[PDB]
DNA sequence: AGCACAGGGAAATGGTCTGCTTATCGGTAGAGTG
């Protein structure tokens, strides 16, 4: 049974209404369900987390 | 105005 | 891409005009989707109106990614810039 | 017959100006000279120019790297692939790594051949007597330039964070970049005045 | 519409020949002072 | 023969406007009008900036594209700022030739 | 008058397609954080913007009133004679008359101005013309502390010369357009102020 | 046997600027001769 312990990246969009002191948990928890600083997008507001 | 990028600075959103 | 550190960032200390308009559309933005606001409200309604005195007292949080032409940035709190 | 003389003494004065500002060596003498002693001490009895004494050298002043400089001026008024071998030998001969050869006329393709064929052994550089009657660097709309050595072209690049082929350029042919003599990757630093900032520093890479 | 609107279209792209070639040649301090020299 | 309005420093530190008599030609041979005895080497200016990249270099080049924007720009009266026109001529010299404003 | 009109309808076109051919040339050309100017390949253009990194909209016509001073009325401006100058105290609510120190500064203030005065006569502006666009209308902020603070012609100043020279000194230091501990940085910085620094030493001789 | 009407139909001759394609032509270079 060979189990492999990698490191993986994604790119997780939040609301501008998250925006918060929670924003992180509910990162973790978006990941564990489905961290960078936050990219702005621009003409759309939310922030792109790697 | 896009010269450059804007980012969210969470240290200020948690105080 | 590098980050630059906080004691060796050379670009001016201040805010540019155009990251001025920048911030404030970003801000106004954000806030027109329901992001908390960051100071008191006197009743104001127009997003672009709070972002305004949100910056004012700086209290916008956000910051600038200013890239230098080699691909360098230095990350600047609107807090900071002046 | 005066008028060549006059030519050829302008061309000579020009080229001695021209050795003194690359950084060899050449005496207040030499540069501050006279038309009647360049008569006396090149024309003959009979005032006839004698084209073999109008060749002479110079050594590095403050870079003792550099090796010594030739330069002859070409005997028959249109230099060919004969003299151009003469010329090589001759700079082979004394171990002049620089020769600077100035015909009158024109010069032939084949023979500029011969530059290229030579080139990792010596540098020759060539100059029509023309080029060389008036000083250009002397004049009003030319800036000062001033060669970058290699420690202050990696200082600029550096702090810019330039690569070579992002900074503003010279061409190899340009009349200052062949009168200091600049080869390709050779920065020159140009001085201006500004009617904004007073003074300007402007880089120019020889590409 | 050399002067104007012709003469920014000559140098805007680079004409090698232009329609009026001209050379402003300056004497020497003791020669420009002087009608006859000149 | 023209004479030309030119302005001079005096001995005293003044600055004088005097009379100097200058050659304005028709056709232009730069190199061969330098060498001819008796004109200010130094100063001899054409209005071909091809000629003056041949015969003087690229900064020179430069100074005679900025010199006659200017004078076309501000025959009328009218006023540029320097930045404007320095711009233009840095970016048509930036590559050391002219580069011309078209396909 | 129909001429007229032609030459109107001709030169709509004529410079439509000009204003054009200038907009794409250096439509890439932009101001980078670094100060530079360049373009979209990173090719620099200019390594200040306008050789001295101002916007255009804010600067203003000054002029340099030591160029055309002759020798004699430029020293009676800007020389000051301890010596053999008493006038200096009456003008002061503390007295400095033969003053050793005092003096090495008026000296050391008198030297810059010469040697200003000099870069100005032969390398900038040869022609004698005065009248420049610098940033910042000294003149007028000038006008404007006179009129706020009430100066009276009459009334001594309690302002000593080293308080004048360090103070400009400081103003000087602080018209940051480049930034870096480096040498070539210094020397940009320096090239991109020096004429406002020329017009501020003249302005605010002591 | 002459026209609808979709199938089968193309023909009498009536500004300067750059880069390619050709003629031109030196300057040597073989030696062919001596």
């Amino acid at each position: 049974m060979p189990f492999f312990l990698k490191e993986l990246s994604l790119t997780i969009s939040l609301h501008p209404s998250y925006f918060g002191p929670r924003m992180q948990d509910y990162l973790k928890a978006k990941l564990l369900a489905d961290i960078d600083k936050g990219r702005v997008v621009p003409g759309q507001g939310f922030a792109e987390f790697e | 105005t896009g010269a450059f990028d804007i980012y969210l600075d969470q240290d200020m959103l948690m105080n | 891409g590098k980050a630059v550190a906080k004691e060796d960032r050379t670009t001016t200390p201040y805010m540019t005009k155009y990251e001025r308009a920048r911030i404030l559309g970003t801000r106004a933005l954000q806030i027109s989707m329901n992001a908390p606001v960051l100071v008191d409200l006197e009743g104001e309604t127009d997003p672009l109106q709070i972002a305004m005195k949100e910056l004012a007292q700086k209290k916008i949080p956000l910051l600038v990614r200013r890239y230098l032409p080699d691909g360098s940035y230095e990350d600047w709190s609107v807090a900071e810039l002046i | 017959e005066e008028k060549n003389i006059v030519r050829v003494f302008r061309a000579w004065k020009t080229a001695h100006q021209l050795v003194h500002d690359r950084g060899y060596g050449v005496s207040q003498a030499e540069l501050d000279l006279t038309l009647d002693q360049f008569k006396a001490m090149h024309c003959g009895m009979g005032r006839n120019l004698d084209r073999t004494t109008l060749s002479f050298y110079a050594k590095p002043s403050n870079d003792s790297n550099k090796g010594t400089i030739y330069i002859e001026f070409a005997k028959e008024p249109s230099v060919g692939i004969k003299e151009m071998r003469t010329f090589v030998h001759t700079l082979g001969d004394h171990n002049h790594k620089t020769g600077i050869l100035i015909y009158a006329n024109s010069m032939t393709p084949s023979a500029a051949k011969i530059i290229a064929t030579v080139t990792g052994q010596f540098t020759i550089e060539t100059f029509q007597e023309s080029d060389l009657i008036v000083n250009i660097t002397h004049h009003e709309l030319v800036p000062k330039h001033i060669l970058l050595s290699p420690d202050e072209k990696k200082e600029l690049l550096d702090r810019y964070k330039l690569r070579e082929t992002q900074l503003p350029r010279i061409q190899l042919a340009d009349p200052v970049a062949r009168y200091l003599g600049l080869k390709r990757g050779e920065v020159v630093k140009i001085v201006r005045r500004s009617e904004t900032s007073g003074r300007y520093n402007s880089y120019r890479i020889c590409a | 519409l050399t002067l104007g609107v012709p003469r920014l279209k000559e140098i805007l792209n680079v004409a090698k020949n232009i329609k009026t070639p001209s050379l402003t040649i300056y004497l020497m301090p003791w020669i420009a002072a002087n009608m006859d020299l000149a | 023969m023209m004479e030309h309005k030119i302005v001079r420093q005096i001995e005293d530190g003044t600055f004088e406007r005097a009379d100097e008599w200058v050659l304005e030609t028709d056709g232009i041979n730069l190199t061969e009008a330098m060498t001819v005895e008796g004109v200010d080497a130094t100063r001899t200016y054409s209005n071909s900036f091809v000629e003056i990249l041949q015969i003087l270099g690229i900064e020179a080049t430069r100074s005679a594209l900025l010199k006659e924007l200017r004078n076309v720009i501000e025959f009328d009266g009218s006023y540029v700022n320097y930045r404007h026109l320095a711009l233009l001529c840095d970016v048509m010299t930036s590559r050391g030739h002219l580069m011309a404003i078209t396909r | 008058g129909r001429e007229g009109l032609i030459d109107t309808a001709v030169k709509t076109a004529e410079t439509g397609y000009i204003q054009r051919r200038l907009v794409k040339a250096m439509e890439d050309v932009m101001v980078r954080y670094d100060g530079t100017v360049r373009n979209a390949m990173g090719d620099i253009i200019q390594f200040a913007y306008g050789e001295d990194g101002l916007d255009a909209t804010l600067v203003e016509y000054q002029v340099f009133d030591s160029l055309r001073l002759s020798t004699k009325q430029f020293e009676k401006k800007y020389r000051i004679d301890l010596m053999e100058d008493r006038s200096l105290s009456l003008y002061m609510e503390n007295s400095i008359e033969n003053d050793s120190s005092v003096q090495d500064l008026l000296d050391e203030e008198y030297t810059q101005l010469v040697a200003d005065r000099e870069l100005l006569c032969k390398f900038i502006f040869p022609k004698g013309d005065a009248r420049w666009p610098l940033p910042v209308n000294v003149q007028r902020i000038i006008q404007n502390a006179l009129q706020i603070f009430h100066l009276e012609a009459k009334k001594p100043t309690d302002l000593l010369p080293s308080d004048i020279i360090n103070g400009l000194n400081e103003l000087i230091a602080k018209l940051t357009i480049f930034r870096g501990s480096d040498r070539i940085t210094r020397d940009v910085q320096n090239n991109a102020t020096l004429l406002f620094q020329i017009l501020l030493r003249s302005k605010f001789a002591v």
